DNA sequence: TATTGAATAAAATTGGGTAAATTTGACACTATAATGGGTTCGCTCGTTGTGGT
DNA sequence: ACCACAACGAGTTACCTCTCCAAGTGTCAAATTTACCCAATTTTATTCAATA
RNA sequence: UGGGAGAGGUA
């Protein structure tokens, strides 16, 4: 009730016997003659408690008169029954047993406490080897594990100098004879002397085991069980079956079992049996322990009769069927019902129907409620049986208890947030709930048997959240991105297309019309068509400077159908917007734009009667699908016989041997692709445009009215590709290996399949459906890990104030514009003003949200380049500032403080899992006598600079590609200059001359070989492996020279011009031979959910890519081997430094040229960990935001970047100490970087030196699991683990966390609960 | 006693009958389940087994499974699909000698049609000769190609040698694609019988195999001339050719009336046979639950239209008349037991 | 105030405080035994608060002078 | 809604006195949890600040 | 004229103990020869913890 | 130091529907309660008188 | 009382 923290600690024995409330000393559960317990059994009265509410066992004081007595023929205290599931037992065990958590939970932490291996610790346990404890003389250190050989011999020649034993009772000696902080002092003196980095993570390891131990106060030994706990008697119960025998509970079986093995040795070891009858009873009583604490954790689990494991205390408390995620962080719930969903056509966006039936049980306590203040029945029970015969004003009563109450409509899974929405209940008659059509598209739901939940919310602030925050007509912008999730679907797109759809000579063309009154009196008199093109008079209006309106007035060529429309379309926009055939992204953008004009009410008046008229007009349309709409191009035979012909003149190209199998089956696969589209295309023409018999012009082309075309083109239901499997061709199919087959699918849908390419279509079907399921489950697991990892974020500040930012770009990867910088920036907060002569020296403050008014200044000033303030670089603890996240993307404005961030982006992350003139910059580059500009860097890339200030076009060229043009001048379209080899890259010159063969001996280094495809007699080099004694000093280096012979000074140093050619490099021109600055001497030749979650798990690719570790020039350490060594030195400091490189992987930039700090030196994926600890927190950021959006963006679903901002900030709270400055943070050790930076603040603050970190990038499991909180990480994952961690720490959660407090059950942290939290706070911390 | 009764209750193929329909009766009977004791595991085994090779034709349904966890793992026999001596699934072919396609029957493994060159069921003939091409499409070694009508070594039985038998009660199934096919064959197992039933009017003639078959009519033993029909008893005096010497020449059909299936819907035999006609060998006297005169009768024959009205069929959902509710169409009889038992506490 | 609350949101400027204000307002007119400021039409009082709010009778030092004045007269 | 026994009581009588306010109280399912990790041998405790 | 600080019997309550009733767990009941056992593999992917050159 | 093996854990959300899961009876030492004895304390009434 | 397995199905 009242209370901060929760504890966790070991458990002292005199804290197992303090909780404890008699001792269980018998394994009968109860008798079975009489449904009585048995005495100082497992479920014994006296032990836990009477079975009934106040009432002793035998049945002598059965009143409340005797509130508690202890009966003297039973023992009984006579109290009420809730205390049996409250009182718990222990059982003195005989032998001291061990915790098989604190054994068997890696590491084992009884090794890592004593640094004895687990296998000579099992060894010990399982009564094999004895141990010594204590030795007088030195010839027994401690520790010393004997076998039964050395202890007999060391018997007879010691005897009682020492003392070595067995069993438990040898550890939990070791554990109380070692001294803590002895071995505390110890590990610190030890910890400086080694210096590999293996033995050094041990030592920090155990040394922050006994940090942890004597910081938290609890004893070693307290890791052998002395005495047990029992757990109470009706949290195990004996549940009756129906036939009247039992099916008896695996934690009574499990503690029945240790009872009679506990009770078996108490009589082997007071009957003085022989030591091996004892230790195998000991060994048993262990066994038993170990089983009903963790069954399957030591050996083999122990099966129950019906061949399935038994359940024990740790299998209760972990997985998805155990506590935590079963009945804590999900719960059943009251008042609430569940039926199938039927379409609500007729209601508004805040209406949902519901049954009467349905809402009679859900409402019934209201209702009682109602009936006793209206005095209709006199108590509980008239108005029980009154609703049990429904009157009438039992109905009536409900109709007013109804009335603005809303419930949550629910379906499941729910992905994102807008699955459970509010809504006004409309009684129905039926069993069937009516939902409105537009909210389907956020629910996910079709009407084909999907059902959903009702849930009632009862108190007044749970119905003012129901009606402020959760109501449908309160989020109608999507929280992931800014667009709106009402968007109309396919019904209301099918009939505001043929509305707004015309026709050259319908009816009534031609007429000059009043308004548009005028043409719906028309269209409902039947003098003219939806689609005539007429001239009516639209009078509309426009938004001014100020807030107020003006109205203007012409005359319009539109339709009658479009006039129609604008009846409907608010006074505010334009009639561009209804002057177009309109189709699904016409329909959203006119929503969109009627939203950032008008506000929230109009957008949902409007799009309440868009669906209205769009359902009225498709219905008037009376569209249909017919078999003889779906056309076939008359031209398929000659395009399939052109296609066979040429399969068979390839067969017979084949037949004649002049092609080979591969080429010739890519040869028919282009065949057949080429056949394919161009019938594709052939269908989509004659389907499109066949319409063209008309008049009054003349015969004329215009738009096809054919339906199937209707609902491809409108965007209602269905593509070009589902067009083309219905009338043209159904395509290449794959065979289940992912490879395409020869021949393709050559009939359509219409004509139907054969046998053949029915079985052949089934391969894709079933993989495909296979697909989806196993996609929902991986997408559910990636969701869930990522609501972990990002639950305790919340908006915690208005203001951070900070001046750090994230360079926003707009991607031009490939060829192309990806995402503009008016959807990268929009919404978000400068970290500065933009600062440039430019075309207007526009000068943003400091700290704006930018709105479209801002997006359109710098679209017109023609910015490139802004600097906002991100999430990753929030300066706030424990939370982030509403200035670094922006704007709030479902309600258009600034985040409010309190709104939890991390569960919405992880919800917006994890949502569409189910639908997964030249400017040169970078360069190194040299000009050679014909001004052939070939570049010899590596990192070298070319930008398009504008005629404006922004770059348009990317292309990062390699290195030894070829250029023409330079840099100035103005691009040509068109003008493709870059050209490349593609199999191949060159070792390039910079100085002109004759070339001298130096350095260099015939042999041994340099394999003389005339080449047999040249014919020239050119010097070619071998690799390093197979040379000789010769060929393990002195590596082949082309010192080219000038035309005299000395070699030749680069300015700015002093080595000489001399570098080192690699192996296995033909090299053609010999001595004697012109260079120039710039030619070549030697040519070397060469899913998307699992993307997303390895990406955000920061796997590490499975081949990496070497980074430069230090700026310098590199050079090389070590020969004769494939696993080389590299050494790279800074031309200011010394460097130790060596990499293991193997020779299978080749090498980028060669041993001659000074490399830059983290450029890549061998190609192949990047690592993220090397990118963050290389380059900087900005740019894993911007690798991983970038690298998760291309996935994103393939399969076109459009996610805000501050999402995944979100998620990498909660992947990076955690900073490695580098070096210690004066706080207690030694070394090597991770803590939480709010911690270092919250230490150095104080320090810097009261003047010390502060230390140093380095930021580790965990990956998403590891950052949920390494939270602080472990009562998040335990409901998260690996419990055992978790609370062996924390009980041997001992932890304890502060509760500041949605997760702590949703299990907790308390108000979280956010939202409404937000200020309830910090007044507590304030309580808390005043007084 | 413990074994057996062990397996025959709570094995893990031991499995509480579908009897919604005939077709659900039929498909549990011909079902194949990769998972079981010895087999795989649901949830340990992933896309390579759930596939479908090309050694399933004619053994194996592609197009008959379940859409969810259980897709590759719970399989469909084939119609004309035996099994050998040792237990691997054989279907038949027919044998070509000389481009003559004859009568002659083959019942080939897996192993055996790899070797060969078998034509496709969809190529044509003539006066059960010859093919009337020269260049037939066939499959070999599990790959499909052309091949010349002299170097055919077999053909296929049947063009519903593939499918299965509730993807063979599918008209049009070739115009239908895979996965509404396969939904479609699902979801005609899970429909309930009505009051009345219905013969479809667009058919495939498996309906009357299967409503034979699956054992759910009363079809007639010996052939006769029919002399009592009550509702519940149907007497045929057998002819005196199929007769033996010893007997009355009189057989009793007892029907069941209003019994309670596994999913608690209805089971009742309606005679459909007359007073005094005459009935043959193999004559179906009474229909089932969802027969109607020996044929499949699993739904009921309704005027459709496809157009949308007024947002009343927005997203596959579905506007009914009132004359489906008044005519009885769709209304099913749902039988139900309760059992209260008096036990014996020990108050 | 029935469909939507963008005219007391805009008024308040936070929902969450939205809610705990007319949620306070809400108990005082239904169990205080209170009577409104603006006209009940027939609404409940969950309602009639979030109308009170987007008219402009009802804030959050509204109702605290408003329990501070009640209180001295009540001392 | 859920496992508080004498919470739910307290808000099923609020409801039928027109009192639409709830008193919680903690979860017997966590009650629950903290008797079996308490049962494990780990002394996991509330504690009153 | 009265109510109450100090003082005092004095019996009830707390705490400790203690010898006699009384449970409580075990054991009797018995002798041709016998001397070492039955129980899961078609899951993947990843991660972390253990041992040789 | 680096590689090659064992063991744990995880795998969507609900929802449903079913079935299935031998006989007390007499004896012994110990330890356990139990009715009870008695000082220390302290709670409650009761006397003296002495301020008011 | 109302638990746990196994099987099947729906979205
Ligand atoms: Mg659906
Ligand atoms: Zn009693
Ligand atoms: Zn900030």
């Amino acid at each position: 009730e009242e209370f901060d923290a929760i504890k966790i600690a070991l458990a002292s024995p005199d804290m197992i016997r303090s909780w404890s409330f008699g001792e269980v000393k018998k394994p009968e559960t109860i008798n079975y003659r009489t449904f009585k317990p048995e005495r100082d059994g497992l479920f014994c009265a006296r032990i836990f408690g009477p079975v009934k509410d106040y009432e002793c066992l035998c049945g002598k004081y059965k009143r409340l008169k005797h509130r508690g007595v202890i009966c003297e023929k039973c023992g009984v205290e006579v109290t009420q029954t809730k205390v049996r599931r409250e009182r718990m037992g222990h059982i003195e065990l005989a032998s001291p047993t061990a915790h098989i958590w604190f054994l068997k939970s890696l590491p084992s932490r009884i090794g890592l406490l004593l640094d004895m291996p687990l296998r000579d610790i099992e060894r010990v346990l399982y009564f094999e080897s004895y141990v010594v404890i204590e030795g007088g003389m030195t010839n027994l250190e401690r520790q010393q594990i004997l076998t039964e050989e050395q202890y007999l011999d060391a018997l007879e020649e010691f005897g009682d100098e020492f003392d070595a034993k067995m069993g438990a009772e040898a550890i939990q000696a070791l554990l109380k004879s070692m001294d803590l902080e002895q071995e505390c002092e110890q590990l610190r003196e030890e910890l400086n002397e080694t210096n590999s980095e293996t033995k050094r993570k041990k030592l920090t390891k155990r040394i922050k085991l006994l940090e942890a131990f004597v910081q938290s106060g609890n004893k070693p030994e307290w890791m052998i069980l002395t005495v047990l706990p029992v757990l109470p008697p009706d949290l195990r119960p004996l549940v009756p079956l129906d036939g009247g025998r039992f099916a008896t509970s695996d934690l009574n079986d499990l503690y029945r079992r240790v009872i009679n093995r506990n009770n078996r040795l108490k009589r082997l070891l007071d009957l003085a049996a022989p030591d091996i009858i004892v230790r195998n009873e000991k060994r048993m009583l262990q066994e038993a322990v170990d089983a009903l604490l963790d069954n399957g954790r030591r050996g083999r689990a122990i099966t129950g009769s019906n061949k399935r494991p038994l359940k024990s205390l740790a299998d209760m408390i972990k997985g998805k069927q155990g506590r935590f995620r079963q009945n804590l962080l999900g719960k059943r719930v009251d008042y609430s019902g569940r039926s199938v969903i039927t379409v609500g056509p007729y209601l508004r966006l805040h209406q949902c129907g519901l049954p009467k039936k349905m809402a009679l049980e859900l409402f019934k306590p209201f209702i009682y409620g109602k009936l006793e203040l209206r005095g209709l029945a006199t108590t509980i029970k008239a108005a029980k049986k009154m609703v049990e015969r429904e009157e009438a004003v039992v109905w009536d009563i409900l109709d007013e208890v109804i009335r603005e109450h809303p419930v949550l409509l629910n379906r499941a899974p729910t992905l994102h947030r807008l699955g459970i929405q509010a809504f006004e209940p409309v009684l129905i008659e039926g069993k069937a709930i009516q939902l409105h059509p537009l909210v389907c598209a956020a629910y996910n739901a079709d009407f084909d048997g999907d059902q959903m939940a009702v849930h009632v919310p009862l108190t007044l602030e749970a119905q003012l959240e129901a009606r402020a925050l959760m109501m449908s007509t309160n989020n109608i912008l999507s929280p992931a991105n800014g667009e709106p999730i009402i968007v109309p679907s396919q019904d209301v797109v099918l009939g505001l297309y043929y509305m707004t759809r015309d026709c050259v000579n319908a009816k009534g063309e031609g007429m000059v019309l009043t308004g548009p009154k005028e043409a719906e009196r028309l269209y409902r008199s039947g003098l003219a068509s939806l689609h005539a093109r007429v001239k009516v008079r639209i009078t509309e209006y426009e938004k001014d400077a100020n807030g107020e309106l003006v109205a203007k007035t012409s005359l319009k060529d539109t339709t009658v159908g479009r006039a129609i429309l604008w009846m409907i379309v608010p006074k505010g926009l334009p009639y561009s917007i209804v002057n177009q055939a309109l189709g699904k992204k016409a329909i959203s953008k006119m929503l969109n734009t009627c939203y950032r004009i008008l506000g929230l009410k109009p957008t949902v008046i409007f799009a309440d009667q868009i669906m209205y008229t769009g359902f009225a007009y498709a219905a008037r349309s009376g569209a249909s699908v017919g078999i003889d709409d779906m056309v076939i191009p008359e031209k398929k035979h000659e395009i399939i016989s052109e296609a066979e012909a040429e399969v068979a003149e390839i067969q017979e190209q084949f037949q004649s041997g002049l092609v080979t199998a591969g080429e010739r089956y890519n040869k028919v696969i282009d065949i057949w692709a080429a056949a394919n589209d161009r019938v594709s295309k052939a269908m989509m023409d004659n389907l499109q445009t066949e319409t063209v018999i008309n008049r009054d012009g003349q015969e004329e082309k215009q738009v096809s009215f054919n339906s199937i075309y209707m609902m491809a083109d409108s965007g209602a239901r269905g593509s070009a590709a589902q067009i083309r499997q219905l009338a043209g061709m159904r395509g290449l199919m794959a065979k289940p290996d992912g490879s395409i087959i020869e021949t393709p699918i050559t009939a359509n849908f219409r004509e139907g399949l054969n046998v053949l390419q029915y079985f052949i279509s089934t391969h894709g079907a079933r993989k495909g459906l296979a697909d989806t399921a196993l996609k929902t489950a991986n997408s559910g697991y990636l969701t869930r890990r990522l609501v972990d990892v990002a639950q305790d974020l919340v908006v915690t500040e208005d203001d951070c104030g900070t001046h750090e930012g994230i360079m926003m770009t707009p991607v031009i990867e490939g060829g192309d514009v990806k995402e503009p910088l008016r959807d990268r920036v929009l919404g978000r907060v400068t970290a500065e003003d933009v600062l440039k002569p430019g075309t207007a020296d526009i000068l943003v403050p400091r700290n704006t949200l930018l709105h479209e008014q801002w997006c359109d200044l710098l679209e017109e000033n023609s910015v490139d380049a802004v600097k906002v303030r991100s999430v990753v670089s929030c300066d706030t603890d424990f939370g982030v500032c509403a200035h670094c996240y922006g704007r709030d993307l479902a309600r258009g404005h600034i985040i409010n403080k309190g709104e939890a961030i991390g569960v919405i982006a992880a919800q917006s992350i994890g949502e569409p899992g189910t639908q997964l003139s030249i400017k040169l910059s970078n360069v190194k580059s040299v000009v050679n006598s014909s001004g052939k500009l070939v570049i010899t860097s590596r990192n070298t890339e070319l930008k398009l600079i504008d005629e404006f200030g922004r770059t348009k076009e990317s292309y990062k060229v390699p290195y030894g590609a070829v250029l023409a043009k330079g840099d100035g001048e103005q691009v040509a379209g068109g003008e493709t200059v870059a050209n490349w080899d593609p199999h191949t890259m060159p070792v390039i010159t910079e100085v002109s001359g004759f070339v001298r063969f130096t350095d260099m001996i015939d042999g041994q280094t340099i394999t003389r070989q005339t080449d047999e495809l040249t014919g020239l007699s050119s010097l070619v080099v071998l690799d390093s492996a197979e040379r000789t004694a010769g060929g393990k000093d002195l590596r082949p280096a082309l010192k080219i020279v000038d035309a005299q012979g000395n070699d030749v000074l680069i300015p700015g140093t002093d080595m000489p011009a001399q570098y080192f050619l690699p192996g296995k490099a033909i090299v053609q021109l010999e001595d004697g031979v012109q260079i120039s600055s710039g030619d070549t001497l030697a040519r070397i030749p060469q899913g998307g959910l699992p993307r997303v979650a390895d990406l955000f798990e920061a796997r590490r690719p499975k081949e990496p890519a070497i980074l430069a570790e230090i700026s310098g020039i590199v050079s090389f350490g070590k020969e004769t081997k494939g696993k080389r060594r590299l050494v790279i030195t800074p031309v200011d400091g010394s460097d130790p430094y060596e990499e293991m490189i193997p020779k299978w992987r080749q090498l980028n930039v060669f041993e001659g040229e000074r490399v830059e700090r983290g450029d890549v030196i061998s190609d192949g994926p990047e690592a993220p960990h090397d990118i963050l600890r290389l380059r900087g927190v900005h740019a894993v950021t911007r690798y991983i935001v970038n690298e998760v959006q291309d996935v994103y963006r393939l399969q076109g679903v459009k996610i805000n970047d501050k999402h995944i901002e979100v998620i990498v900030r909660q992947m990076l709270r955690k900073a490695t100490i580098v070096n210690a400055g004066s706080s207690d943070f030694l070394e090597g050790e991770q803590v939480e970087y709010s911690r270092v930076k919250i230490a150095n603040r104080e320090l810097e603050a009261n003047g010390k030196v502060g230390a140093t970190y380095s930021r580790d990038l965990l990956g998403i499991t590891k950052a949920s699991l390494a939270t602080e909180s472990f009562i998040s990480a335990a409901s998260f994952q690996e419990t055992t683990r978790v609370l062996t961690e924390a009980a041997v720490a001992g932890k304890r959660d502060e509760l500041r966390g949605l997760k702590e407090n949703v299990i907790v059950g308390r108000l979280i942290p956010a939202g409404t609960g937000y200020a309830y939290h910090q007044d507590r706070m304030r309580r808390r911390a005043a007084g | 006693s413990a074994a057996v009764k062990e397996f025959f209750g709570s094995s893990q193929l031991s499995q509480f009958m579908d009897q919604n329909n005939p077709l659900s009766e039929i498909t549990h009977k011909r079902r194949i389940s990769a998972l079981g004791p010895g087999g795989l595991t649901r949830e340990r085994a992933g896309f390579e087994v759930r596939d479908v090779h090309p050694t399933h034709y004619g053994r194996v349904c592609p197009i008959e499974t379940p859409e969810g966890p259980n897709i590759g793992l719970i399989n469909s026999l084939s119609v004309y699909a035996q099994t050998n001596e040792y237990g691997f699934l054989e279907t038949p072919y027919r044998k070509v000698t000389d481009g003559v396609v004859t009568d002659e029957i083959h019942y080939l493994s897996a192993i055996e049609e790899g070797n060969y060159v078998i034509a496709q069921a969809n190529s044509n003939l003539d006066e059960e000769g010859h093919f009337v091409e020269d260049l037939v499409t066939c499959r070999s070694k599990g790959e499909s190609s052309l091949f010349s009508r002299d170097q055919v070594d077999y053909m296929d039985v049947s063009t519903q040698q593939v499918v299965s038998v509730g993807a063979s009660l599918i008209p049009f199934l070739e115009h239908d694609d895979a996965n509404r096919a396969l939904m479609g064959a699902n979801m005609q197992r899970q429909a309930v019988p009505t009051l009345r039933a219905d013969k479809p009017l667009v058919g495939t003639g498996m309906e009357r195999a299967v409503a034979v078959d699956s054992g759910v009519t009363a079809v007639a033993k010996r052939g006769g001339v029919v002399q009592y029909v009550d509702a519940s008893r149907i007497v045929i005096k057998v002819n005196e050719d199929e007769m033996y010497p010893g007997e009355a020449g009189i057989d009793i059909y007892n029907l069941t009336k209003y019994t309670r299936s596994n999913q608690n819907t209805c089971i009742n035999q309606m005679p459909c046979v007359s007073l005094g006609e005459p009935v043959e060998r193999g004559d179906v006297l009474a229909d089932g639950p969802s027969t109607d005169l020996g044929e499949l009768a699993l739904g009921q024959n309704m005027r459709v239209a496809f157009m949308p009205w007024n947002g009343y069929n927005f997203e596959d959902s579905i506007l009914v008349s009132e004359r489906v509710v008044q005519e009885d169409r769709f209304t099913t009889i749902h039988i139900q037991e309760l059992a209260c038992v008096s036990r014996d506490t020990k108050l | 105030a029935r469909v939507t609350v963008q005219d007391a949101v805009e008024k308040i400027g936070n929902r969450f405080d939205l809610v705990l204000v007319a949620a306070r307002r809400a108990r005082q007119m239904q169990v205080g035994g209170k009577d409104p400021l603006v006209p009940e039409e027939n609404d409940k009082t969950t309602v009639i608060a979030l109308r009170e709010i987007e008219e402009g009778l009802i804030n959050n030092q509204i109702l605290d002078v408003r329990e501070r004045q009640e209180q001295q007269e009540q001392e | 809604k859920s496992d508080d026994v004498n919470g739910r009581t307290k808000m099923y009588k609020n409801i039928v006195d027109g009192n639409h306010q709830m008193e919680p109280g903690m979860p017997e399912s966590f009650n629950v949890l903290l008797k079996e990790i308490r049962s494990l041998g780990i002394n996991i405790e509330l504690e009153d600040e």
